Formats: structure tokens, sequence, C-alpha cells
């Protein structure tokens, strides 16, 4: 790791050349030394509060919500420094991090980040209060290039069919999770108990990790399968039958 | 239940054993970290002493005069072209007044054929550059508000910092992983 | 009726985004509480017609015993209408809820009196008890039908109120909170625009002050 | 300007500070005093204090992990407890509404001019939570192992039977930390634990 630490009490112009020092280092290390670089930019909503401060101290007139009018092509000069290149063996993958004020999504710092970048991760608050680490919500989160990062010869053959099966059973359980409070436990059948018993083990074994437990991706499927054995093979609709024969019985 | 009262004590002593083994890797990481820093400082000391040898070999030319008068023709006319003021003022050392003066006099016609300007450039006989410097001049404007540091110590500092990729590429070898340059 | 009275500001945008969000969580309860009550409402209809077809059976097999007292004892109807003081079956009410609304359900009870233990002591009383068993397990059925049609009309009135309360949020309350949201994002675009020009106009007046010097 | 995180002063303080002792105006007319919210209030000095708590107090972090959770499971119940109303409910949830109520009137409840609640020493502060979490886990372990076997119980057979246990667990906040001795308060909380370990063994 090559760490660029820009403090809060340091000048607000030095926060604007910080992600550009970090991405020129990443473009030396990847496109001239053929490394695979992961570029984590922490609190990109604090970049745009230092860009708004540098812009108004340049005697410019603000735009929408007080942010500069060139804010779309200012984040784009940061975010679009990514991707693989033709003829070289390196790449740059970016993970920005945002802080949504008042959990707003129409704020122009998450609005333009979701306008250039591909998906989101959605660290959730209702999981942090329930003491789950890492508190990552699954239902709204999305990776728009996830269907190309998986598969045979990239991760493993069932990574497509496992993930969308755990996504369906996480959604159907969270309807049963609210429905159980409305009607009670004596009114739920042996169908809506398989989804509430899975839901007590998806949040405490798949989502719950602990800060020092590096689950490799071959071990996040065996975790993901021994939750899919709470259901029989007559219930798993999102998995095709050819890989159900190869991975369910163990 | 005799099985159970082992494990509630075993969990109090698997937890302590996962702890010191983490404490073992902190000590090994804090020493490998200062390993790269102590060897990066022993690469910085070899550089900052290579410039000390280039600061002493620079002062073996200011003892010379046939090789320094032809150098001070460069440093003065490099300053009179940067300012381009109608009245400039040159500072120098105490004993280096004729080598600066004979460089000034050869420069004002060579100035005028190159710039189509006229100048009244004269050497300051009141305030000197301090004798602890290694040579060169300083050229001021008329009221001493814009100055050009063309000393030799401020020229070695400018030259070497823009040659730090090239001296690294020649001293310590090439980068073993750098495939391209663009 | 078309806007909730508030004036456009930054704080009043988050309060009408929270009240809209604080209404969509209320409707999400009431959208499924009605269907959870409709989940029990189909099962009572999946019980009432099935119980009605057992009613057609028990009032035949016990009605095939109505001759088995009348082919034997002739007519004894003057006994049962002139000799009766205290009945045997009693009814006690019991509440048994589902999903926040209660349902009063009828329960069987066993009193310990009978004004018919000496009936048939002259000719025969064994054929009466053959009918008497056949009519008592009709009331051991018809206490369940009479309890099934009384939990129908409690879930028939509690569903027809909740719906008028999901629709009173979908068509009255939540559109009024949305239209005042679409007026705060409009009128504050206007207050940024009038302060776009005013911060620009003071800049040219600083340029008029600097070309003078 | 009325309790928001929309103004540029409140939202640009929470991006800088580490502790937020978040107070609200709705939770003030309960005469609770403080107006603690414990949903938007945080502290990011839990990782720095994992060495002080584990060395000097060595027990508190798992009780603090549980006590923040019991007050959270009450919230996602309380919207249905208002609308539906305690009718067809599980009996493990009735623990985390009555034990959770015992926290919200005897642990997070204060009154600042009184001779017992102007100072709260920390060994008495962990001494009160050492009993309240133990009563929660013993109510949970009772209701889950006696859920299928024979003579399944609810909560409403315990709180009538153990009404005198819930008086000693409610008279911890009224013991004076100022007149009483330093070790006069831990032994009372260590004698009460054997009136909480033996008391459950009077029902089973």
């Amino acid at each position: 790791v090559c760490l660029f630490l820009n403090l809060a009490n340091d000048p607000t112009i030095e926060r604007i050349i910080t992600p550009r020092l970090a991405l020129t280092t990443a473009e030396f290390l990847a496109y001239q030394c053929e490394k695979h670089v992961l570029v984590i930019l922490t609190d990109m909503s604090s970049y745009a509060e230092a860009l708004r401060e540098v812009s108004a101290a340049r005697e410019e007139v603000p735009g929408r919500r007080g942010f500069p009018g060139y804010m779309y092509t200012d984040l784009a000069t940061i975010y679009e420094r990514a991707g693989r290149v033709e003829g070289r063996n390196g790449s740059i993958t970016q993970i920005p991090i945002l802080t949504m004020p008042n959990d707003d999504i129409t704020h122009p710092i998450p609005d333009l980040t979701g306008y250039i970048t591909e998906g989101q991760i959605y660290v959730d608050r209702q999981l942090h209060n329930r003491q789950i680490y890492p508190p990552i919500n699954v239902l709204p989160s999305l990776s728009r290039l996830m269907k190309s990062a998986i598969g045979e010869g990239m991760t493993r053959k069932d990574h497509a069919d496992v993930s969308n099966q755990l996504y369906a059973c996480y959604a159907i359980g969270k309807d049963v999770q609210a429905m159980k409070a409305v009607v009670g436990e004596e009114a739920l059948t042996s169908d809506d108990l398989l989804y509430l018993e899975f839901l007590q083990k998806f949040e405490r074994n798949f989502i719950a990790q602990g800060p020092y437990e590096n689950r490799t991706v071959y071990e996040t499927l065996d975790i993901g399968w021994q939750l899919l054995r709470i259901f029989p093979k007559e219930m798993l609709k999102r998995i095709p039958q050819s890989t159900l024969s190869e991975f369910y019985p163990r | 239940l005799v099985q159970t009262q082992r494990l509630k004590i075993m969990e109090y002593y698997e937890k302590k054993e996962k702890q010191i083994e983490q404490q073992k890797k902190i000590q090994m990481s804090n020493l490998m970290n200062q390993a790269r820093l102590k060897v990066l400082r022993a690469r910085d000391d070899l550089i900052t002493d290579l410039l000390n040898e280039a600061k002493q070999r620079l002062s073996k030319v200011v003892k010379d005069t046939t090789r320094y008068q032809v150098l001070l023709d460069g440093l003065v006319l490099q300053g009179l072209y940067q300012l381009l003021e109608p009245r400039m003022i040159v500072r120098c050392r105490k004993q280096d007044f004729p080598l600066v003066k004979a460089a000034v006099q050869k420069a004002i016609p060579v100035y005028k054929v190159a710039t189509k300007r006229d100048v009244d450039v004269q050497i300051d006989q009141e305030a000197y550059l301090p004798e602890e410097i290694a040579g060169g001049v300083e050229i001021y404007n008329g009221d001493r508000k814009i100055k050009v540091s063309n000393t030799l110590e401020s020229r070695l500092d400018l030259i070497a910092q823009q040659m730090m990729p090239e001296v690294r590429g020649a001293l310590f070898g090439a980068n073993a992983n750098r495939k391209f340059l663009d | 009726k078309d806007r909730i009275e508030i004036f456009p500001s930054r704080m009043a945008q988050t309060i009408m985004k929270a009240r809209l969000k604080g209404a969509q969580t209320g409707r999400n309860l009431l959208k499924k509480k009605s269907d959870a009550l409709t989940l029990r409402f189909r099962q009572i209809l999946k019980k009432i017609i099935e119980t009605k077809m057992l009613m057609g059976e028990v009032m035949r097999e016990a009605a095939f015993s109505l001759a088995e007292a009348k082919f034997t004892a002739g007519d004894f109807s003057t006994t049962v209408i002139q000799n009766v003081n205290k009945a045997q079956v009693k009814i006690r009410a019991k509440k048994d809820n589902v999903a926040g609304v209660t349902l009063p359900v009828f329960e069987h009870y066993h009193e310990g009196t009978d004004s018919y233990e000496l009936t048939g002591l002259a000719r025969g009383g064994e054929q009466l008890a053959k009918l008497k068993r056949n009519y008592a397990k009709a009331v051991e059925l018809l206490v369940e039908l009479a309890s099934l049609q009384t939990s129908f009309v409690t879930l028939d009135e509690a569903i027809k109120i909740t719906n008028r309360r999901v629709n009173a949020i979908e068509h009255v309350i939540i559109p009024r909170i949305e239209r005042t949201l679409a007026y705060i994002i409009t009128e504050l675009d206007e207050r940024e625009r009038e302060e776009f020009y005013r911060l620009k106009k003071i800049q040219e007046k600083k340029k008029i002050l600097k070309e003078k010097s | 300007p009325g309790g928001d995180f929309s103004d540029p002063v409140t939202s640009a303080t929470l991006g800088i500070v580490q502790v937020f002792w978040g107070l609200d105006k709705k939770l003030a007319q309960r005469k609770h005093f403080p107006s603690v919210n414990w949903l938007i209030s945080y502290s990011k000095y839990m990782r720095a204090l994992d060495e002080y708590y584990d060395k000097h107090f060595t027990e508190f972090v798992p009780l603090r992990t549980k006590a923040k959770e019991i007050l959270q499971e009450e919230e996602d119940l309380a919207e249905i407890v208002q609308l539906v109303g305690k009718a067809s409910l599980a009996e493990t949830d009735k623990i985390t509404l009555e034990v959770a109520k015992l926290i919200k009137d005897d642990f997070l409840q204060q009154n600042g001019y009184t001779p017992y609640d102007r100072f709260c020493p920390f060994y008495k502060t962990v001494g009160m939570l050492s009993n309240m979490i133990a009563f929660y886990d013993m109510a949970r372990r009772a209701v889950e192992t006696t859920a299928q076997s024979d003579n399944k119980i609810t909560w409403s057979i315990i709180r009538e039977h153990m009404g005198e246990i819930l008086y000693k667990l409610s008279s911890m906040k009224f013991k004076d930390p100022v007149k009483d001795g330093e070790a006069k308060i831990k032994a009372d909380y260590a004698q009460l634990l054997e009136d909480m370990q033996n008391a459950f063994r009077s029902l089973e």
C-alpha cells in the first residue's frame, strides 16, 4: 500500500491535489510497471466540500446546491482514470467512498457519483445498530459488471447461480421478517420458518465477518452453500439443476 | 456436561492464543517496516553526499580563471535576458569584481544585438554577496524589486533536482519491473 | 388542499421528505395487514362452504334416525314441548384475535342437567337415545358453524376499514406530501437563481471599481 | 433550527467530531432527563478503549454489545406493538420488551438534583449492567430450552412469581453512591446475583 493521508486541518486546496497525486502514482504503477492497482479514495464527499471551498475562494459564482457547475467534469477527471488498457498487463480499479448527508441520494455528490460509476455498495445503518460487521446492505447494492467478473476460469462455475439465489432468499425472508410481527409465530407455516431460520444465519455467517477474517472467494461460496442447504432442492428456483447436482449434496 | 466445562475454559485459552500470535506478527511487521526505511535512508545519504562532492568540485572551478571567466559570461547574460529591464544591477563577491566586470562589458553589446534594447547595467559596489557562497552573481532590477539568483549554488540545486531520474537510472540500475516509459 | 402550508427552505425540504417517507412506512404496514387479514379471510371461506356440506350430511344421518324414534314410539312431541325446564347445552363467548383485530368465537359448554332421563320408561327408551346421540353431535358440529359465520362478519368489517385507510393514504395524504415537495424543489431553484444574479452583479461593481484605478 | 442534520453547521460538525451525544426534542416530555436518543448518538472511541476495558474491567465490552442490542430490538418491535398490540406474539420478544423496559427506566434514567443521581461511579455503572444482562440471558435460556419439552412457560408466569426479584433489580439506581461505602455497593450487586441464580431454580 502507498498511503496518502490528507488531514482535515490541512489546507482545503491540498485536499484537491490529493486524489490526483494518488491516481498519477497509480497510473505509473499500473500502466508502466504492469501492476494491478486498487485505488481507494476515502470520503469523496469531503473532496467536494473542499472543491466547493476552493471554487468560492477563487471568486467564482456557485451552481446547483452551491457546488460548482463543473462538478460533473471534475469528478470525471478522477473517476475515469481507471480500467484496463490495450497492450499492457496492468489495470486500475477504483473504490470511491461517499458520505450521504441526511441519507439523501439526490444530493449532487451521490447523484454524480452514481452517474459515472458502475453500481454501489450501500453500507446500511439498520445493520450497524444491530451490531453486524460489516454492515453492508445486499438488497439495494449492485455491481453492474459483476456478471463478467465471475464464472468458470475467473472465480468458479456456480458463482452466478449461488449469488442470485441468496439474493432471492434474502428478499423473501425480509418480507416474512415483517409479516411474522403482523400475524405471529403460530400463524406461520413450515415455509415461512425456513426463510426466518435462514435469515438468522445469513446475517450472522455470510454478512458477519469480523475485521480480521479474510474469507477467500472459494470460502464465500462454501459459506453460501451451507445456508442454501436449509432449503431442499425442490425450493431453490434460481439455481439450474445441472449445478444443483454438483454442489448441493455434500 | 463434562465436555462443556472444558470448552468454556478452552475458549478463554484459545482466545489468549489467538492474541499473542497476533502480537508476534506486530513485532515482525514493525521491524520489516523500519527495515525498508533504514535502507531508504541509506540510499538518501549516498545521494546527499554525491551533491556534497558536486559542491566541492564546483569550488575547484572558481579557483580557476580561464575556465571561470568563460562561465561568468554565461551566468550574467542568462540573467540580463530573464529580466529585460532598462536598468539592471549586478551583485557579486568582493574579490570577484573584475571577473564579473569583464563579463559585464563583453555582454552589453552582445545584449543589444540580440534584444534591440538599451540598458544601463552597473555593478553594486556597496553590498556584496557573502563570501561563503561558491560563486556566481545576482542580477537585480533598477529599484531592487525583481531579482535573479544566478549563483552557482542555486544553479546546482536547480540542475540536480531535474536530473534525479537520470542519476538514479545510472547509479542504482534500471527499474526491474518497468516495461514502458510513456 | 393542494399544498401543505410551509415555506420553501432547505430544512423544510427534509421534513417533507421525512413525512412522505414516514407515511410510506405506515402504508407498508397497512398494505400487508389487510392482506394478512385477507389471508385468514380466504380460509374462513375455505372453511364455511366445506362445513356447509357436512351440514347437509348430519341433517340426513340424524334425519334417518327421526323415523327410528317415530317407527317405535309413535308421536312423542307432546312430551318435549310440555316437559322441558332446563336445557343441556350452554354457550360461552371467547375472544380469539388475528393481527390486531379481535374475533369473538363461540365455545361449547357442558351443563349437568337433563329433563329427559326418564323418557321411554314404559315402551322403550333405547331408540330415543339413538336419535339423542344423533342430534347432540349435530350441536357438536353446529356450534362450529355458528362460530364460523360470526368470525366472518368480524373480518368482513375490519378489512373494509383498513382498505379505506390504505386508499386514504395512496390517494389523499401521500399525493399532498409529494406535491409540496415538487414546489419546494421549484421555488428554491428560484431563490438560487435570484441569488445567482445578485452575487454576479456585485462582481461587476468590483470591476467598475478596479478599472477606475 | 429544530433538530436536523440539514443545516451546514450540524452536518459539518458530525463530519469532524468522534462523539455525538445526540439529543432530541420528542424524547424530552417523558420527564426522562436527559433527552438521550441512543439511535443517532454514537461514539467512535470504542476501538481506542478496547485496552482500558479489557485490562481494568475485563467484562464490559460484551455487556455493552448486548445492552445496545436489546434497546435496538425493542425499536423494530415497537411499531408493531403500537399497531397490532401484543396479541399474537412470540415469547422471546416479550423478554426484550420487559427487560428492555427495565433498562429504559432503571439504567438510562436520570434526575440531576437528587442525592443518588448526580454522580454515577463506573464500577457501580458496570455493577448495574452485570445483573441486568444476566437476567436477560437467563430469561432467554429458560424460554428456549422449555419451548418443546413439557410445561412450556411464558413471561407472564415469571413476573408474577418473581415480583420481588424485579424490585431488587429496580432498586439499584436508588442506592446512594455517596453515603454508602465503596465496597458496600458491589457486594449488594454480588449478593443479588445469587438472588437471581437461585430464583430461577425455584421455577424449574
